[PDB]
């Protein structure tokens, strides 16, 4: 509680789609030693010794991602052999979950300067590739009500009245406002072109972007069909039993999409800034984490948002800037409707539905997409939460300095 | 560590020893101390020590071959001894059915052929003890099953039969083919799933044929003779084990599959069967066992287990038995059977009696009508010859026997007289009065009625001692339960042919003495009337129709009420106030009633008129009706699902008390199986009556609890629920 | 410093072998669930909505370990909903690293009552089930010399001078005092029996250990034989080049054992252990994460001890008790012999020799072993370590309360 902790970096790559995407060629470790080379290059005479760890959050550590991938990239980027390395997962919320532990560590006074981020290459390593205690176990998937996410979204809008037209406008939102993004030149400094061995551009933008979507291409698209298993449907009504059929409105075109990406993040303490010759640029408020029943798995936004804003003393009004990962469209819809937030302070730069949601990276990559915002919009406060599977949820304020 | 359930400081032996002059050993099992070969403790001992005697000779020993003496090749296990299980038993019984499958485990890993002469039914551990077996030859005589059927009684294949059948098919395969239903297969089918390998025509050639599979065996696989595909290096899962990318892609949606088809119903041993079969498809054969074996000991220690154990081996013994047969009675055979009336049930029940081999006249208005009975006896016998399972001699000669007609004379040599016309008294006697002396004096006057007492419609006839009431169930064809009514006038004779009857044609009997909505009717009554009340009330209708599906029933109310007509409700209604307002009491009106005449006010009958709970479109039954929760403001009104559930399953539960109180029935058996036959009370409770002795809640196990629970819904809900004195103290 | 972070309770299982083991048939979900338990039984007033995170390590998070088990355990257990659910991986030090994770988070007054340990049922998720991102990279897999721990640990005998005996010698000792420790009951109260679901007993002793073990026995044994296959002794003394031939002198008797096993630390606030009633048994004075040479990838106790004192301001005359995983031998010999830790004080209720390395869960496990040894002495300071793959390092001081 006594250190305070500062945001000095915060930069991401850019997310290539799922089918013949441009990052599909590129293993995930050498995302994320791209952005570590990203970091020496701003900071060349940064001394890599006083970095006390790396931590990577990442939902499917297995197979190109398994082998505590963060201590491969310290290694294979030539870091010091005493900076750490440590791999985590929390599902949605593991990028933030990363930024947020690095947070707690510098504040505990036990560490003075580290990496935090994520990285999920789901081209090459879809979800679920790891297995899973609940879904394989038919004990616990029989005890805990196993349902996906994307029939949570579904029962959402359903109890909330969120037409099919109102998760596609939505959607349409999301793709405009990145779409404005990119051409304003807000992505300009944090998102780092990935490139080869040679030094050859692979990847400069956000490729799942469809910014010339139209409320006539989103109406033509087909629900999903983990789901198209049968099954799902009845266990979610056998616990909310007041319902009677479950509005599947949720597409490809207002879901979030499967990409591949990187995020990292330097979080270190004042004295670590002035002693290595780095500007603050945010300070780390609060963070939380809670969560709502785990078969609407994505109602957790909104207890952890209420609790990160009485721990920095802060209310709704305080908040300039709202960040909720797009995970669908109605937990975003279900999160304004709640919390009152004002439309034009919500995902203001799109979301993971125009861009992209790279599972262990994205609370990273939306993180720094604050830092960044504040810093273009000279703006003071934002905040930022993502809904988890299990039932989860995490949130973090940042302040800009 | 042994064969044997004592191992420090003396029971039947119920296996032979033949080992011939090849060194073939022929265990044939014959248990002294019955008919039937079932895993008791005489069992565990006798193949303990053959086990053991196979392994000391194996230098003489070439091939086993497992046989029986019996009719039956093996049927069951010890459920006597599984009932009386405590859960502080769970050691008691985790070492029992780990010191069976070690038996089966050493003679499955004898490094010999083994070959299982199936003479007869392999039920339960009898095809258990084939599956440890190399190879299984079967006869294909008449009346023999193979399956592996204790889920049924709330337990699971604990004797190797999930870790085996899992091995031989795979996860998936053998979850839905054979464990999860406990189905049992003919052996042309259970050669066609895989759990028999060869067939032969007669019992005689069972014993050479084996043998002879172990000669020709061990002469072109005698590396691979005695070794089961799973204890070979490269075997391969069917369908793939949990590790499988495939199987890991689909794997996740097994649990929430069964929770869709058991509707939420709490039902614990399709989950353990579950459980058990993939945890244990992720580990070694013998750790897989043992994880079986855990799993077994948790149901027969449940409650559950004793409730379906109670009713559908005990209770349905008793009742084949001749619980309620009266006593000391002999058999009047039947030779030509009549029935008055070729609608929905005479169509069936002419079907039934047919079926069974019995002369079949049946009588209708018109011979048009006559013969409409018989055009329904034929839809069955078409679409039994396409399916491929009897033979056109035998559908010809079945249908051959029903004879149709119109004529009231050709009921000349008829003895045993089933009525099922029209529900009018009038009408019953006039139909019965004009066949009653050209009928045998011998001859049974049943009638299937549903509502009218038999006392009233007895008076139509002379014989009033030989009429009584065959009730049966529609479906004829299908359903099991016949609910033969005592009329006051009935005799004990009448009763017992009608028992006799009853079991002849392959149903289920149970004796009700006549009162108003006899038992099925009644007991059924305040669940559904409990339900609409839940909707007065203001609850939400999509609730209380989860509410009844996670009960455990097979339909909902809601929809039940639509399918009987609101306005047949509504008759019984007035047709039992009228009854009780002519014996002078006020007639206090089920709060349910209200909702049924706001539903009649509104045009909305239910499923005939195509409207009703739920709207139907084309025949189909659409969602519930959407002007249904503005009517009765749902949602205002939300008690916890858990006493939705409590307050139908008590309904039925105090009304089936009531039913014993007053003398409708005479035994708790016939209480059980005929709710669970008749009604579709859950099969989890074991039964209405079941229910009370095995309740569990937070208010503890029992009758007392039963009590305690009913008090705490009638402080809340109702006087209704208030228990009857004869549950008290 | 502001909010300390005390220890409440540290609880494990005990540890099954690896072949025809007691607790192969146990899933690992099922290890956390018992001892989630079990403190339930030691606290049936604790109010559980407290407990705002549970913190596992796990170093193959796949199959049965997959899909975020800590959260698993919270869903299966019936713990709230908002309880969380974290899994970790740093190698070895994974289930310490939970442990320092939870005191930080404490420590920043962003979380008040959290659950930390670990999970590792390496008889059904083995190691390396995971992949990994070096040795699925060959082009990583040559820059960094992979090189595996058992050949590191020959390699530091060889250089150090400890003979076969001398590594047999010491893990005599773990043999020894293991038994002298379950003999004289330090472990009862510890070591939570696992049982089935019918309450009958699984294992209720560490089966791994072999407590009539000779030293003429452990001459009779061979040295170990991924390290079998070949290239790893060229490439390690290609790095160490003043060394000619590695003297192979670990075997089977002398290093860690394979077994399944998991441990579970309830850690927070003073404020919070008061509101639930609960008395504190230790305080984590000081924790610290270094590393050394990642091709030895064993030497990382040494700098990480050296840290973690210095950041407590002590020195190794203040600390009690010294415990370092016996991952090899001749890796505690080294560190004994580097910081001329006495005998009495290191390891002093035997190691992973005796009872074994559940990879995920050791480093929770020797930690409580360490909270059990200073109120059974009435001793003030322990000091916990372990080494890590890739030559990384964690130590720990907890102090007596
Ligand atoms: N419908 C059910 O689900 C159900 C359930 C239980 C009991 N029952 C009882 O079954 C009886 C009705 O049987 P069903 O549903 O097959 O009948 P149904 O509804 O098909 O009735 C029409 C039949 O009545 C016949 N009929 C009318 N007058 C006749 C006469 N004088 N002689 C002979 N036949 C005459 C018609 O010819 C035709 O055979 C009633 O007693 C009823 O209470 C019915």
């Amino acid at each position: 509680m006594s250190e305070e902790a500062f945001i000095y970096e915060a930069i991401r790559t850019p997310r290539g789609k799922q089918k013949n995407g441009s990052l599909h060629e590129v293993k995930p470790l050498s995302l994320v030693v791209g952005l570590i080379d990203e970091l020496r290059k701003r900071h060349p005479d940064l001394d890599e010794n006083l970095i006390s760890d790396v931590i990577l959050g990442c939902v499917s550590p297995v197979g190109d991602q398994g082998g505590d991938i963060a201590r491969a990239a310290v290694l294979a980027s030539g870091m010091p052999v005493t900076s750490g390395g440590v791999q985590l997962n929390r599902f949605c919320a593991s990028g933030l979950e990363a930024v947020n532990t690095a947070a707690q560590k510098v504040r505990s006074g036990w560490d003075d300067l580290v990496l935090a981020g994520g990285v999920e290459s789901m081209s090459r390593v879809p979800m679920g590739s790891d297995g899973g205690a609940m879904g394989l176990d038919p004990a616990t998937n029989y005890d805990v009500m196993f349902v996906p996410q994307s029939i949570g979204a579904d029962l959402i809008a359903t109890i909330e009245g969120f037409s099919r037209e109102d998760v596609d406008a939505y959607a349409l939102r999301s793709q405009q406002k990145a779409a404005e993004a990119w051409s304003g030149g807000y992505f300009a400094k944090s998102v780092v072109p990935v490139r080869d061995q040679n030094g050859l551009l692979i990847l400069d933008h956000d490729e799942h972007m469809r910014p010339d979507t139209t409320k006539e291409g989103l109406a033509k698209l087909k629900p999903a069909f983990l789901a198209a298993l049968g099954g799902f449907d009845d266990v979610a009504l056998q616990k909310y039993h007041w319902v009677e059929k479950i509005n599947h409105v949720h597409t490809g075109g207002n879901s979030s999409g499967i990409v591949d990406g990187a995020a990292l993040v330097m979080i270190g303490s004042a004295a670590a800034g002035k002693l290595q010759g780095l500007t603050p640029r945010a300070r780390i408020v609060a963070t939380a984490t809670s969560g709502a029943d785990p078969v609407i798995m994505l109602t957790g936004p909104t207890p952890a948002t209420r609790k990160v804003l009485d721990r920095a003393g802060l209310t709704v009004d305080d908040i300039d800037l709202f960040e909720l990962n797009e995970a669908f469209a109605s937990v975003v819809l279900k999160f304004q409707k709640d919390l009152n937030i004002p439309d034009e302070k919500l995902n203001v730069n799109g979301g993971a539905i125009a861009m992209g949601h790279p599972l262990g990276a994205t609370g990273a990559m939306i993180l720094g997409t604050m830092v960044d915002e504040l810093e273009r919009r000279n703006a003071r406060r934002a905040l930022i939460t993502l809904c988890i599977g299990g039932g989860m949820g995490v949130a973090t304020i940042i302040e800009r300095v | 560590s042994s064969h044997h359930h004592h191992h420090h400081s003396m029971p039947d032996n119920t296996i032979q020893w033949d080992k011939d002059a090849d060194g073939i050993v022929t265990l044939t099992m014959d248990d002294p101390s019955g008919s039937t070969n079932v895993m008791n403790e005489a069992y565990i001992e006798s193949m303990g020590k053959a086990v053991d005697r196979l392994v000391a000779e194996k230098d003489s020993i070439t091939g086993v071959v497992v046989a029986s003496a019996k009719k039956t090749f093996f049927a069951g296990g010890d459920v006597k001894t599984m009932i009386q299980a405590r859960p502080e038993d769970a050691g008691d019984v985790f070492n029992t059915v780990e010191t069976i499958k070690r038996q089966l485990r050493t003679l499955e890993t004898l490094g010999k052929p083994v070959v299982a002469a199936i003479n007869g039914a392999a039920l339960g551990g009898g095809l258990e003890i084939a599956l440890a077996c190399h190879h299984r030859i079967a006869a294909d005589v008449k009346g023999s099953q193979l399956g592996l059927p204790e889920v049924t009684l709330g337990l699971l294949p604990g004797g190797g039969g999930v870790t085996r059948t899992v091995r031989m098919f795979g996860i998936q395969n053998a979850f839905v083919s054979v464990l999860a239903q406990g189905t049992r297969f003919k052996p042309a089918k259970a050669k066609e799933i895989g759990l028999v390998d060869e067939l032969v025509a007669t019992v005689e050639e069972l014993v050479p044929a084996a043998k002879a599979w172990i000669k020709e065996e061990l002469k072109a696989n005698p590396d691979g003779a005695g070794v089961q595909p799973w204890d070979k290096k490269g075997y391969k899962m069917p369908g793939g084990t949990p590790s499988s990318p495939g199987l890991a892609a689909i794997l996740p949606s097994f649990p929430s599959n069964l929770r869709k088809q058991l509707k939420g119903a709490p039902m614990p041993a399709p989950r353990a069967i579950l459980a058990a079969a993939v945890e244990g498809a992720q580990v070694d054969f013998d750790t897989a066992s043992r994880i079986e074996s855990r799993y077994f000991a948790s149901l027969v220690t449940g409650q559950v287990a004793k409730n379906m154990m109670q009713a559908f081996f005990f209770d349905l013994q008793a009742i084949n038995a001749g619980g309620s047969r009266p006593e000391g009675i002999g058999k009047t055979p039947i030779k030509r059977i009549g029935v008055l009336g070729a609608g929905m049930m005479g169509a069936g029940i002419a079907y039934v009696s047919a079926k069974a081999g019995y002369e079949v006249v049946l009588k209708d208005v018109s011979l048009e009508a006559a013969a409409k009975g018989k055009g329904y006896s034929e839809k069955l016998e078409a679409k039994a010859l396409e399916r491929g399972r009897t033979t056109q001699e035998r559908s010809d000669a079945l249908l051959a026997r029903i004879t149709p007609t119109a004529d009231a004379a050709d009921f000349k040599g008829v003895d045993f007289v089933i009525e099922a016309v029209f529900e009018n008294q009038e009408l019953k006697h006039k139909v019965f009065g004009e066949i009653e002396d050209i009928v045998e004096p011998n001859a049974i006057l049943g009638s299937n009625t549903s509502t009218l007492p038999i006392t009233g419609l007895a008076t139509g006839v002379k014989r009033q001692e030989d009429f009584i009431g065959i009730h049966f169930f529609s479906p004829v064809d299908k359903m099991p339960l016949v609910e033969i009514i005592k009329g006051e006038k009935t005799s004990d004779e009448a009763l017992a042919r009608v028992f006799d009857y009853t079991l002849a044609i392959g149903k289920t009997p149970i004796v009700v003495n006549d009162s108003r909505g006899f038992f099925t009717s009644r007991v059924i009554g305040t669940f559904v009337n409990e339900a609409l009340a839940m909707l007065g009330e203001g609850v939400e209708p999509a609730s209380i129709e989860q509410a009844g599906s996670q009960a455990g029933y097979p339909a909902p109310p809601l929809q039940l009420s639509d399918e009987l007509n609101l306005e047949l409700m509504h008759k019984i209604a007035v047709a039992t106030r009228k009854g009780v307002e002519d014996a002078g009491g006020t007639y206090q009106p089920h709060p349910a009633e209200a909702v049924v005449e706001k539903m009649i006010e509104l045009g909305r009958s239910g499923r005939l008129k195509g409207a009703g709970f739920y709207e139907y479109a084309d025949g189909k039954r659409s969602g519930l009706w959407p002007g249904l929760r503005e009517t009765f403001k749902s949602g205002s009104s939300q008690p916890p699902l858990q006493d939705m559930i409590d307050r139908m399953l008590f309904a039925e539960a105090l009304e089936t008390q009531k039913c014993l109180d007053e003398g409708v029935l005479t035994s708790t058996a016939d209480a059980n199986i005929g709710s669970i036959m008749g009604i579709g009370f859950p099969p989890w409770t074991g039964g209405s009556a079941q229910f009370i002795v095995g309740y569990s809640g937070p208010a503890g196990t029992g009758k007392a609890a039963f009590v305690a629970r009913a008090r705490e819904l009638a402080a809340a809900y109702g006087d209704r629920f208030l228990p009857p004195e004869s549950l008290l103290s």
